[PDB]
RNA sequence: GGCUGAGUAGCUCAAAGUAGAGCAUAGUAAUGUCUGUGUUCGAUCCACAGCUCAGCCACCA
RNA sequence: CAGUCGCGUAAGCGGGGCAUAGGAUCACAAGAUACAAAAAGGAAAGAUCUUGGAUUUUUGGAAAAGCUACGCUAGGGAUAA
RNA sequence: CUGAAAAUUUCCAGUGUAAAAGGUAAUCGAUAAGAUAUAAUUGAAACACCUUUAUUUUUCUAUCGUAUUAUUAAACCUUAAAUUAAGGAACAAUUGUUAGAAGACAGUUUAUGCGGGGCACAGGCCCCAUAAAGAGUAAAUGGGUGUGUCUAAAA
RNA sequence: AUUCUAUGAUUAGUGUGAACGAAAAUAGAGCAGCCUAUUAAAAUAAGUAAAAUGGCUUUAAAGCUGUUUGAAUAUUGUGGG
């Protein structure tokens, strides 16, 4: 324990445009690693970045981000 | 409306001023117990004394 | 009891009332001797008590 | 191989504490029909104390008798009765304040090296569950009110 | 002994506020009295379960009414309970004298006051169920319904017992396997010494 | 400031803020005149 | 290392002190000294 | 200046329900918990204070 | 001189030792004082008084090893052959 | 000692593998019997049951870390106009930070005194003589085993 | 508003030292405001302000900056000093 620690990134918020197995159902919002989204999902159009503008158009707020569901089954 | 001297504000007072009444009381308490402390020190003696500040 | 219980608060600096340290010193007794060093009992009185305790 | 100098102190952020009146409502139900003269409360107070430190061996004369009462710290806790089943919350309340104060007075009376601070206060009966105690006294439910009975 | 250990052991024992026998009695009732034997013989098992299963659920919602029990060693004693139903249209009489529980029959059923009319209910060689329904229908009282959170309490602890019993037998299979193994080791040592 | 106010808040200096004081009040914004008696 | 510098703290809680030296293999110092804050002779004891 | 780990037969090393086995000493025998102070039924053991200390940071102005 | 203590019948004596042999600022540390407080209330960092740690031993107080015959400049019969 | 479920605690005696303390005299046995416990025995300490703690051990979970394996399944890297190709691969490489480290390289110091300089030695303080009857008085002048102390006063 | 000169000022302040060294303000030279800028530019500003760390500047603030991280929405008191 300490009063200051190493600064870390928690990930990027994305809304799945498909239904990837082992992560979440379609239209699911959660924080995923930047590597997977940047190299695997975004090119294949499997998800999209949830920018502040996107939150407004979709009517949701920043308090709708969920968690990854590793147990998810198709 | 500045801090302390503003309307409805109260001066905080310097640290040595806040603990002024709590400082003279400690000194007053020690003197009242001075005769009883010297009596126990002259009876017990300098060598057998075992109470010292910390 | 009245002397040691009295508190004279004197006007000082910056409109501050406090007990002067020297007055706090004279509460136990007047200057000239160190209170506590003076023998409370008298050797003669101690001799009388010694006989009383032996008589009984 | 490893060793610690302290008693295990759990996290209380998620604990569910009860008020004195709300607690007796749960306990008085489990002791329905039990002889009140042979059923008495009890309190276990966990203390944030080090194993190396000394122990408490003082006594306390409670306002109302339950059997001078005796209490001793064995291992980071102190166990002693505080009142019979028929004790009303008003009588049982002060019967506890006298116990906590006599402790906190003995702690401050003790050395300043490791002031033993309280962590939690439990309350149970001879046949009741161990429930946590909150500093509050009145019931949270507005419908119920202080009621005394057998 | 963690905080959550003591917490789960408590919230499970807090079934007092549940569906089986809980109900909000009316203000017409004044007090209750019951008398039965210690053992379960000559028709005495019914009242016992009523005292350990459903009766505690009444004092939670009715903590103002005194419910006292008078046990005795006479196994043939009349296992009967009285209900001071009538309070004289809530006239609030001064019913100061009233006994307290005991174990040797020292607190029998006292005579009701002028503004009180008791209601006798016999129970002998009868199940708690028939005894319970006879208490509610006679003493008209509304039954409180549980909240969704209470359903989770029942559902949670129910699924917990699945994990527990699954572990009770598992850890049991490791200890007996050890006990057997340790015993086998001792037998070899004893046998070897004989040689 | 505190000092500047207290200076012109007392009648000894004939401060133009002295009228804001009561006969028993002290010019200082923190200190107060203690009470004499036994209690 | 053989002699240490000690501080005799006033027992009047006035904050005045006297500093003397004494061997390590000796008992703590205790004296009846004059306190200039209260202007009276009080008992001074070693700090530690 | 500041915390930390150690002390048991003559010498080695072991070990809260024990003081063991070697070597040394005189095939056959005997040898001891740094000290005081505590807790618990009982302490090589838990605790406290010193003694001896070693080890690690710091003053080195 | 003021303060307030010891001894002495008293006069009086006592601001270490029969005399003559070891250091400052600065920085840091522990106490007091109540001075100032960069808008204001506080505080920080400062100021005054007391005190401590120095082969600061080149001891009026630098953190510091050699070769040149490949040698250079400015001077010195103030200096050697 | 992240938390959860479950379990475990053996000197002799002791019904027997007594974890400890506190509270308690009844608890269990669907209506018929009896098992537990209290008693009594043993022991320093006596047991069910309800509580709060202590020690130890499994699985799950949290965290950290090692080793390995896979990877157009488009990280990156290599050949390749540079491709659904081939190989390597979460390494390497680069950036930032941190520690160690070559006079390889750079700046600077290495002084002064001395019957020339070099080597050597020397630097503050105290007593005596030289010192010429006040005080002062030099020399790589003569003496000294001189000095960086000791000391709270009492049993 | 910016710019130039003088005073403020061998000052505040910094630095073991040697030294380095502001601003408010004042006087003078000039004077000019605007976004429909008199040449064609905002839908009022997010990897931004800021923080840790390595440096610059510097009085510890403000300012500049590589790396790793990372806000809020107007005096109805939001944001910077
Ligand atoms: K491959
Ligand atoms: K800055
Ligand atoms: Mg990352
Ligand atoms: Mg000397
Ligand atoms: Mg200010
Ligand atoms: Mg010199
Ligand atoms: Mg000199
Ligand atoms: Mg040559
Ligand atoms: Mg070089
Ligand atoms: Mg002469
Ligand atoms: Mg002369
Ligand atoms: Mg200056
Ligand atoms: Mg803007
Ligand atoms: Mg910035
Ligand atoms: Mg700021
Ligand atoms: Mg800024």
């Amino acid at each position: 324990a300490s009063h200051r620690m190493r600064l870390q990134d928690q990930g990027v918020v994305v809304r799945l445009l498909e239904d990837i197995p082992k992560f979440g159902r379609k239209h699911a919002i959660f924080r995923i690693e930047r590597g997977r989204m940047r190299n695997e999902w975004f090119p294949k159009n499997k998800a999209e970045y949830m920018t502040p503008a996107r939150f407004q158009e979709l009517g949701l707020t920043r308090d709708a981000i969920g968690e990854v569901d590793r147990s998810f089954v198709i | 409306r500045v801090k302390g001297t503003g309307v409805g504000e109260k001066v905080k007072g310097h640290k040595h001023e806040r603990t002024l009444v709590a400082k003279m009381e400690k000194r007053r308490e020690a003197m009242l117990a001075m005769p009883d402390l010297i009596r126990e020190w002259k009876k017990v003696g300098k060598r057998n004394w075992t109470k010292f500040p910390k | 009891l009245a002397r040691r219980g009295t508190r004279v608060l004197r006007l000082m600096n910056n409109y501050s009332y406090r007990e002067t340290n020297w007055e706090i010193g004279r509460l136990i007794g007047d200057p000239g001797s160190v209170p506590g060093t003076e023998k409370v009992g008298s050797r003669k009185a101690k001799f009388r008590a010694r006989r009383r305790r032996r008589n009984t | 191989k490893k060793q610690y100098k302290f008693f295990k102190s759990w996290d209380l952020t998620g604990q569910q504490q009860f008020s004195l009146c709300d607690a007796m409502r749960y306990l008085r139900a489990v002791e329905v029909g039990q002889p009140p003269l042979s059923v008495k409360y009890e309190v276990h107070v966990k203390l944030r104390t080090k194993k190396n430190g000394p122990v408490v061996r003082d006594r306390v004369r409670l306002p109302t008798p339950v059997k001078m009462d005796e209490y001793r710290e064995r291992n980071g806790v102190v166990r002693m009765a505080v009142g019979q089943l028929g004790f009303t919350p008003k009588q049982l309340a002060e019967n506890i304040r006298v116990f906590m104060a006599k402790i906190k007075s003995d702690i401050g009376k003790l050395d300043d090296t490791t002031p033993k601070m309280v962590e939690e206060v439990v309350l149970s009966t001879t046949h009741g569950p161990g429930m946590s105690l909150n500093a509050e006294f009145a019931p949270t439910d507005d419908k119920i009110k202080p009621e005394d009975l057998e | 002994v963690g905080v959550i250990r003591r917490l789960n052991v408590v919230r499970e024992l807090l079934n007092i506020r549940a569906g089986p026998g809980a109900a909000l009695l009316p203000k017409e009732v004044t007090k209750v009295h019951m008398q039965f034997a210690h053992r379960i013989e000559e028709g005495h098992m019914g009242p016992r379960k009523f005292w350990r299963e459903n009766l505690p659920k009444l004092k939670y919602w009715n903590p103002a009414v005194p419910m006292v029990i008078n046990r005795t060693t006479d196994q043939k004693g009349p296992a009967v309970m009285t209900i001071y139903f009538r309070d004289d249209k809530d006239a609030k009489p001064s019913s100061t004298p009233f006994p307290t529980s005991s174990a040797d029959g020292s607190s029998p059923a006292p005579k009701p006051a002028q503004g009180e009319r008791i209601v006798t209910i016999d129970m002998k060689n009868r199940n708690s169920s028939v005894i319970l329904k006879e208490f509610l229908d006679k003493t008209g009282a509304v039954a409180v319904q549980p909240t969704a959170k209470d359903e989770e309490e029942f559902r949670e602890f129910e699924d917990l017992h699945r994990r527990s019993e699954i572990d009770r037998e598992r850890i049991r299979k490791m200890n007996d396997a050890k006990k057997r193994e340790k015993a086998m080791l001792a037998k070899a040592m004893s046998d070897a010494q004989s040689i | 400031s505190r000092w500047d106010i207290e200076y012109y808040r007392d009648p000894a200096h004939r401060g133009y803020l002295s009228h804001q004081l009561a006969p028993g009040e002290s010019p200082s914004l923190y200190f107060k005149v203690p009470t004499g008696g036994e209690k | 290392s053989r002699i240490i510098n000690v501080r005799l703290i006033s027992m009047a809680m006035t904050g005045y002190f006297y500093t003397f030296t004494r061997p390590r293999t000796s008992l703590p110092m205790s004296m009846l000294k004059y306190d200039p804050i209260v202007r009276r002779k009080v008992l001074f004891l070693e700090q530690k």
